[PDB]
């Protein structure tokens, strides 16, 4: 619930920086905005990509460190950690 | 691609659907 309300609001405020930047980069903007172009389930395929590497996830850190400790605390309950 | 733009982006969706 809450760390895909995170990612709802980070991904609103890319699209708004993207579209404040389009008129100084419009060449960038296609492949800028082809996350938002992109089938939802595509584009939380791409904001799901920093289990390992992978720092092409638009992704901020301060939401991939949450994923992480949350996930960490999940292989813990399973006992594989 | 007027339409391909304006295709509902993640942060659009309901919460739950999101989810």
């Amino acid at each position: 619930d809450d760390f895909v309300a995170k990612l709802q609001d980070n991904q609103r405020f890319r699209y708004n920086e993207v579209m404040q930047a389009l008129n100084m980069s419009a060449a960038l903007t296609a492949r800028k905005t082809k996350e938002f172009r992109s089938p939802p389930q595509e584009q939380i395929n791409m904001l799901l990509n920093f289990k390992d590497d992978k720092s092409e996830c638009p992704c901020p850190e301060e939401i991939r460190d949450q994923l992480l400790d949350f996930h960490e605390d999940l292989m813990t309950h399973c006992g594989i950690e | 691609v007027v339409a391909c733009f304006r295709m509902a982006p993640l942060y659009n969706l309901p919460r739950h659907r999101a989810v």
